[PDB]
């Protein structure tokens, strides 16, 4: 059961997506996205990417905090909609969960499932690397190479972030 | 007087001392009287797993020395 | 040099926080160039062995490659022992 | 690229990240390093039209390393049969398995 | 003070790294034997389990090449206990 | 496992305390008690009405600054590279461009809240 | 049976009277002597009495001053918004019975026309010490509650 | 033996938090020329117990207009995440030894913000909403500066492991080479914990009680417990970050004694600061961080990137 | 080519600028007191707030 | 493919349908855009981590950087849309019919 | 596509160096000098053959030289060596810097005797 840790997180991942894709009040859409960021961090962490996982969680926590502030100012109505309050939202929410459940049921019932494309349901551990005895994290060396190897990537990303500040000020200066 | 504030600080101090002391003692008790092995990197984990196999009792904190070399 | 002093002293009175920032930022950019120790930083990073030193197949003409780790040939870390 | 300014000027802006057989930090190899190199060396210089046909073996093996689809199908075949034999009281796993 | 201590820590790291280098040949030899033993054990079990399957061939390769391929987790621990598989796969990542 | 055990215990204890808090006390619920609070007089309109954000431009800039840390957080690892000449130039380059972006927004009054 | 609930009353009573949080609520003159009870000489905080602004986090309402007709609906509102158990201390002649504005067209003749009152502290204003006497009298009222003993005998 | 270890962590935390409230009331009392609790138990020692019992037998309220699920969820996250912040702390041995303990605490602290946003929002009252949006403003002010301040310190430690900070400070406290960062870090922790002079989300004199104005009894207590647990945790983190205690592996209790004294004194200073200063205006908090701390933090970040290289003092990865 | 679905279409403004909406943005109205620590207990300060 | 891919791919599809099927709030659709990046980030990370391609470990980070720019760009437009009509409703953006 | 050739279980059997990692870590520096030649040949084989099956024989000579190395320590330096790795074993990170005193005793023992 614990061998299926990554699969169980991925099931909650999709459920979070159905949470905000059904598009209730952005207050609850932000909540759904925070959950997905959380178990999304858990998924990446279980593949050996502790730094990558924790950062996507951190970035999305700050982003939804800005979203929450913008929702109260510009995307709020007298009766914010929950998943049960609207037929279109509930219908989308229900449809996504039932489509999620059945995919889970077959892949667990058979250890393989065909959903447009063939997926193997043996558990995700089977693909992992067997040997490993380096005295470092591979993700850290790869990420740290951004400053030695990725000189060109730093220039374009640094420029875009600088331009982003200039652009947002032009756009919002009516 | 101001030293009547000390009793509440000491009780607060003693409570904050317990978590650090308990963890240190529980680690030694469950690791054969030694510090808990730290495995931050794959190499350290590899050696720890090897010790579990070498121990013969499925415990990475049970050490085998020269008496295990024939 | 007198015009700049008036500006420099003026900003020390109005924006000492920003004066301190630019000064520290300036030092961060300049001193690495002028420091006699900057060279050792890369050598110490070079001398850290993360990987196995794979041996070479001896062909007969490798005078400077050692046969044993304790042989005199090869890079020495004596400079680091005393750094 | 559309305009191969990198080759002309000799600069190397992004080719370093293109393949997993390229030089990695501290020479950490990718899992499919050998399979990539064989496919890249098989198809070098001959073009995609020829390479699609004359390097199928190298590519097919490389694809197997990447997604392991044939291997997982084999394991599911073995695992499924053991379930059949274990459940029928026909085979018994040894102590170590 | 921070300079001097960190230089010493770098000297201590190299010493620690050199001990690992000295043992790597011994650990590598053990690893090679352990992997081959596990696969040979896997191969034998496959022979009995798949005996009555007609199209099966025991120990077949999925690769056109005869070059040695490192096995993945499923290939090596495919037919073993869950807690042995669990420790092999997520043991390091979960360790505290 | 240990981490998952630790998280479950933390949020299990918190939930137990809430459960106890809700089922132990004697309750007397009526409309006036549960009406929205606003200093003794009835609220004038819905608390769900839009609430203007005066620091909206700083809030967007936070999203762009809040991603500089992801690019800079690898620096302690990058300091272990052999190619320190390229490192230090690129690390200083990013921070300066971040400083320049801050100076631009500052000088153009982007950090002043709208009235 | 009787012994267990007897001790349990003593415990819930002790906790409730040792942790009395008045609403930050003053009306007129008498609120000045309420401040002097919080001031160093009397230090209400040393008895466990702590002002908290929110009605939700308050146990006691000290009606400290004249209650006008215009204010009366607001006072009843914040009283209703206290969670239970809750207590009301009527401080000063104005709150007690209208006082020196008793015959005014705009004054409620005693806050006990609006809320139930546990303790009446006389004076115009009561001294800070007199209010402290009233708070300690309220504590001794709470010490005598028999909620569980009565429940047990229902 | 691990479950016992978890209880040996969180039960003492709740006891330390309980008596921190007593110590705060006494320390502020004497700085205010009075005494503070000294009746309920000798020297007020039973006051925290009485307050705890009273709140949990007080009637909880669900406001009529409130969003029920988020109203109840919010206090559970607050206390749950406050206790989670302690599992990586090396005292001297962590309960959970993380490679990236520093970044884990950054992520959990960001998540704990939502327990304010959702409690204020779910309350569906204006004072609660105003408090919640101050929390949004306050996070924007300190989060960017806080992370970069940490990064500068970790460039002398070489790791994101909290235990490596103990090894870095074996010969000397990091407050010597980084007192400018320690100053800005100490302020950032006050802003991060909504502590005076940055107690804005609650802000008694402006917002009655701010984000939790509608909370009563037990649900209120969870928020109060979470706040004071965060006060202690952030001062432990400050002590570990800048006042490293030497660790003797054969006498780990001596570390825990010196380490605890430093954390108590740092926590006492939070109370001391609360008694001394007026409250910031919450747009003045944003300008303090963005116009003062941020320019200096960015400059010191470049300085501490360069300094190990130019002095050849780069730490090890381990 | 006129059609019934486009009978309500007007040519766009000459200078591309549509008139600003006549809609009035509504400011939040708040009771500040009487029961408020900063209201002296009996001030009902009705404030209109933008943010 | 591995079973995790089934749910990550499903997650991308759910957010894609989420983005394409609008309601009223323009903010709700901007969340479906951040949802797509989150799944793209996760699915890229699994591929890169599993295959041990070290140099691309920076790729998911760069992905987030340009997701932040898009979200900041999207929020800026939502500010000006809201300032004009008093809501973020998308049915108000029909002058150009 | 072929049947993977795996060695027999007898061809894999060998005497195992069954000591803990703290024992190996304590003797690593001397072990590196003493058993360099068999170890280096075996490591040259692996990075050349790229096949664990093609290096088995050299991998047995690695163990036989390790056992002979640890058999000499037992004959002459059993007690000083036993204190030293015990000190290493206590540490959570098996640090050298916490056992310099015992490292000396083992260091001059192997110098005087061996
Ligand atoms: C830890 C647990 C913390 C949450 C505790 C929730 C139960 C607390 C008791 C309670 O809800 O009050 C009584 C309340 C009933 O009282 P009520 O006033 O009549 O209810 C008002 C309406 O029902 C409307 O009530 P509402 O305002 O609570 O809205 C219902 C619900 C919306 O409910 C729905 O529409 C469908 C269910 C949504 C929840 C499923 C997760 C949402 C998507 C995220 C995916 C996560 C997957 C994991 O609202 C939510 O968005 C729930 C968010 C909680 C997410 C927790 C994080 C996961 O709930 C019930 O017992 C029923
Ligand atoms: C940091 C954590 C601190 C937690 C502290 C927790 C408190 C510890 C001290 C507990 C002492 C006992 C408290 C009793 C207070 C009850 C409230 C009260 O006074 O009401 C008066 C009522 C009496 O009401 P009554 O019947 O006389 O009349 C009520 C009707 N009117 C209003 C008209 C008068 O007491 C009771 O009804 C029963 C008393 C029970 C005492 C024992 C407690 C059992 C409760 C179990 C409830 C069932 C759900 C389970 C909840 C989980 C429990 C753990
Ligand atoms: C809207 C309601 C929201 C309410 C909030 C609820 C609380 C949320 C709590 C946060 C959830 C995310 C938790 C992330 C944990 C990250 C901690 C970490 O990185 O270390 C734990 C460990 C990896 O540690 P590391 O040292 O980096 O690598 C191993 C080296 N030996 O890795 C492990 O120990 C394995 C753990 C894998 C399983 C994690 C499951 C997380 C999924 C979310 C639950
Ligand atoms: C001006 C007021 C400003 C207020 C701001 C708040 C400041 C409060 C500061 C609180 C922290 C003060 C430090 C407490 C001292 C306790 C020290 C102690 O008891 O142990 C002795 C210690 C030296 O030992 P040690 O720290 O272990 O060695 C460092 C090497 N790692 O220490 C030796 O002396
Ligand atoms: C607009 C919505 C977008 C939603 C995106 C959803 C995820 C899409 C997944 C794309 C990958 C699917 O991959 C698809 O299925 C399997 C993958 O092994 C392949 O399967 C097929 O092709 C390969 C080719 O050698 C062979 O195994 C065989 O011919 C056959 O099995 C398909 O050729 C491939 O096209
Ligand atoms: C608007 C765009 C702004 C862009 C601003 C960019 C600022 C960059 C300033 C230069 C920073 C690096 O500056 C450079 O650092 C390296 C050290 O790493 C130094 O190099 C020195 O140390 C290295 C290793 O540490 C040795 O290999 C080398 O022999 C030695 O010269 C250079 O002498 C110095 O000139
Ligand atoms: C490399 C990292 C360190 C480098 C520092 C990077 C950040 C630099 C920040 C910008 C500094 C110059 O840009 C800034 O522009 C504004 C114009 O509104 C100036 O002037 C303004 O600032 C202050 C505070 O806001 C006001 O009291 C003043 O009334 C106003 O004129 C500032 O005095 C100047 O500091
Ligand atoms: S009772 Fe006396 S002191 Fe109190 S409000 Fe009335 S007139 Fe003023």
């Amino acid at each position: 059961m614990m061998l299926y840790i990554v699969f169980i997180l991925s099931v909650i991942f999709v459920m979070g997506f159905v949470g905000f894709s059904s598009k209730p009040s952005p207050i609850y859409g932000g909540l759904g996205l925070i959950v997905s960021g959380g178990v999304g961090c858990g998924i990446v962490l279980n593949f050996g990417g502790s730094f990558l996982g924790l950062m996507v969680f951190l970035i999305y926590l700050g982003g939804m905090m800005v979203v929450f502030g913008y929702t109260t100012a510009m995307a709020t109505e007298q009766y914010p909609e929950i998943w049960l309050s609207n037929k279109a939202v509930l219908g989308a929410f229900v449809t996504g969960l039932l489509m999620e459940f059945f995919m889970v049921y077959y892949v667990l019932k058979d250890k393989e499932v065909e959903v447009v494309f063939e997926f193997n349901g043996l558990g995700d551990w089977v693909i992992y690397d067997t040997g490993d005895s380096g005295f470092f994290s591979e993700e850290a060396m790869g990420i740290a190479a951004l400053y030695s190897y990725g000189t060109w990537l730093v220039i374009v990303t640094g420029w875009s972030l600088l331009i982003g500040v200039v652009v947002i000020m032009e756009i919002t200066r009516g | 007087m101001w030293f009547e504030v000390l009793p509440g600080i000491a009780v607060m101090g003693v409570c904050l001392f317990i978590p650090g002391m308990a963890t240190a003692r529980i680690h030694r008790f469950s690791n054969g009287g030694k510090e808990k092995r730290v495995a931050h990197y794959p190499y350290q984990w590899y050696l720890m797993e090897r010790d579990r196999r070498v121990s013969g009792v499925n415990r990475s904190y049970v050490s085998k020395g020269l008496e295990n070399i024939d | 040099a007198e015009r700049v002093a008036a500006f420099l002293k003026n900003v020390w009175a109005k924006e000492p926080v920003l004066v301190a920032s630019f000064a520290i930022a300036g030092l961060a950019v300049i001193l690495p160039t002028l420091s006699p120790y900057t060279k050792y930083s890369l050598m110490i990073n070079r001398a850290t062995p993360y990987n196995y030193p794979v041996p070479l197949r001896d062909d007969g003409n490798m005078p400077d490659v050692p046969s044993h780790p304790q042989d005199p040939q090869g890079p020495s870390l004596e400079w680091l022992k005393r750094l | 690229p559309f305009f191969d300014v990198q080759k002309r000027l000799g600069v190397d802006l992004d080719r370093w990240m293109t393949i997993q057989s390229a030089e990695q930090p501290h020479k950490i190899p990718s899992r499919c390093h050998a399979f990539e190199k064989e496919w890249i060396e098989c198809a070098h210089g001959i073009g995609s039209i020829r390479a699609e046909k004359e390097c199928k073996i190298e590519f097919e093996d490389f694809r197997e390393c990447l997604l392991r689809q044939k291997t997982m199908k084999r394991l599911h075949a073995i695992r499924r049969q053991r379930e059949k034999l274990i459940k029928e009281g026909k085979y018994t796993p040894p102590p170590h398995h | 003070s921070m300079m001097k201590w960190n230089r010493e820590r770098r000297r201590l790291q190299i010493e620690d790294f050199e001990a690992r280098i000295a043992l790597m040949p011994l650990l590598q030899a053990e690893k090679d034997r352990r992997v081959l033993q596990m696969l040979r054990e896997n191969l034998e079990e496959e022979a009995t389990v798949m005996k009555d399957v007609p199209g099966w061939k025991v120990g077949e390769s999925v690769f056109h090449t005869t070059r040695w391929v490192t096995p993945m987790m499923g290939e090596l621990y495919g037919l073993r206990a869950s807690e042995e598989v669990l420790s092999a796969t997520y043991g390091f990542i979960w360790y505290t | 496992m240990n981490l998952m055990l630790a998280l479950l215990t933390n949020f299990t204890l918190a939930t137990l305390l809430v459960i106890i808090a809700f089922w132990l006390p004697q309750l007397n619920v009526y409309s006036e008690k549960t009406s929205p609070y606003e200093c003794g007089f009835d609220p004038m309109g819905s608390a769900r009405l839009p609430f203007s954000m005066k620091f909206f431009l700083v809030a967007i800039t936070f999203l762009l600054f809040d991603l500089e840390i992801a690019l800079l957080l690898p620096l302690p690892w990058a300091s272990q590279t052999a190619n320190l000449n390229t490192m230090l130039t690129m690390a200083l380059f990013l921070i300066i461009l971040l400083a320049v972006s801050l100076a631009y927004e500052w000088t153009q009054k982007g950090l002043e809240w709208t009235e | 049976g009787e012994y267990v609930v007897a001790k349990l009353d003593d415990l819930i009573n002790w906790a409730r009277r040792s942790s009395l949080w008045p609403m930050t609520f003053g009306l007129a003159c008498c609120a000045v002597e309420m401040m002097h009870m919080a001031a160093p000489r009397y230090d209400m905080d040393r008895f466990g009495v702590v002002f908290r602004a929110s009605p939700r986090q308050s146990d006691v309402m000290i009606v400290a001053g004249t209650l006008t007709n215009k204010m009366a609906p607001a006072l009843r509102k914040v009283y209703d918004q206290m969670p239970e158990p809750r207590y009301v201390v009527s401080m000063g002649s104005c709150a007690n019975g209208g006082g020196y504005y008793h015959y005014s067209y705009s004054v409620v003749r005693g806050c006990d026309r609006i809320v139930p009152v546990d303790i009446y502290v006389p004076g115009c204003p009561p001294t800070a010490e007199a209010l402290l006497y009233g708070i300690l009298q309220l504590q001794k009222k709470i010490k005598r509650e028999k909620r569980l003993r009565i429940w047990y005998r229902r | 033996m691990f479950m016992i270890n978890i209880l040996m962590l969180i039960i003492p935390i709740l006891l330390a938090v309980a008596f921190l409230t007593l110590v705060e009331r006494k320390v502020l009392g004497y700085m205010q020329l009075r005494k503070g609790p000294n009746v309920v138990g000798p020297y007020g020692l039973l006051q925290p117990i009485a307050d705890a019992i009273k709140l949990f037998i007080k009637e909880p309220l669900r406001p009529a207009t409130s969003s029920a699920s988020m109203f109840i969820l919010a206090p559970i996250m607050a206390l749950g995440l406050a206790l989670t912040m302690w599992i990586p702390l090396p005292m001297p041995y962590p309960l959970i030894n993380m490679n990236l303990g520093v970044l884990f605490m950054l992520a959990m602290s960001s998540l704990a913000v939502y327990s304010i946003l959702w409690s204020g929002w779910a309350s569906n009252s204006k004072y609660a909403l105003i408090g919640a949006l101050r929390a949004v403003a306050q996070t924007i002010s300190y989060e960017v500066t806080l992370a970069i301040i940490l990064l500068s310190v970790l460039l002398m430690s070489g790791s994101f492991t909290l235990s490596t900070l103990i090894t870095t400070q074996e010969q000397m406290w990091l407050i010597l080479p980084a007192w400018p960062l320690a100053m800005m870090w100490f302020i950032s922790t006050l802003a991060e914990t909504n502590r005076a002079p940055f107690d804005l989300t609650e802000g008694e004199s402006e917002l009655v009680s701010g984000f939790n104005v509608e909370y009563a009894a037990g649900p209120f207590a969870l928020f109060f417990m979470a706040e004071y647990a965060n006060i202690i945790m952030m001062n432990i983190f400050t002590a570990i970050l800048f006042l490293g205690t030497s660790h003797n592996p054969h006498m780990p209790e001596l570390y825990t004694i010196n380490f605890t004294i430093k954390s108590l004194l740092l926590t006492m200073s939070f109370l001391w600061i609360r008694a001394s200063y007026p409250r910031f205006r919450y747009d003045q908090l944003m300008h303090l961080l963005w116009k003062n701390f941020l320019p200096l933090t960015l400059a010191l970040c470049m300085w501490h990137v360069s300094l190990p290289i130019l002095t050849s003092g780069i730490p090890p990865q381990t | 080519y006129p059609t019934k679905e486009t009978a309500h279409w007007k040519p766009p403004p000459w200078n591309d600028v549509d008139p600003p909406k006549d809609t009035l943005v509504s400011n939040l109205t708040l009771n500040f007191g009487p029961q408020h620590p900063a209201a002296h207990g009996v001030l009902r300060l009705v404030m209109e707030l933008s943010g | 493919m591995s079973m995790v891919y089934m749910n990550i791919m499903m997650a991308f599809t759910v957010s894609l349908v989420g983005l394409l099927m609008y309601r009223s709030h323009l903010m709700s659709s901007l969340l479906c855009l951040e949802g797509m990046m989150l799944s793209l980030f996760v699915m890229a990370a699994l591929t890169i981590l599993n295959s041990h391609f070290t140099l691309a470990s920076m790729m998911p980070i760069i992905l987030l950087v340009f997701a932040a720019c898009e979200a900041a760009l999207g929020l800026s437009l939502l500010v000006m849309v809201s300032n004009t009509y008093g809501t973020d409703y998308v049915q108000n953006l029909n002058l150009l019919q | 596509p072929g049947i993977v050739e795996l060695p027999s279980l007898e061809d894999l059997k060998v005497q195992e160096v069954k000591v803990s990692s703290s024992v190996l870590k304590a003797a690593a520096h001397h072990y590196g000098a003493q058993c360099d030649k068999p170890n280096k040949e075996f490591m040259l084989c692996r990075w050349e053959e790229k096949d664990p099956r093609r290096c088995l024989e050299e991998g047995k000579l690695v163990n036989q030289c390790a056992l002979e190395f640890f058999r000499q320590i037992k004959r002459h330096c059993a007690e000083p060596f036993t204190e030293y790795w015990t000190c290493i074993d206590y540490s959570g990170l098996q640090l050298f810097r916490r056992c310099r005193k015992q490292q000396a005793q083992f260091d001059e023992c192997v110098l005087d005797k061996l």
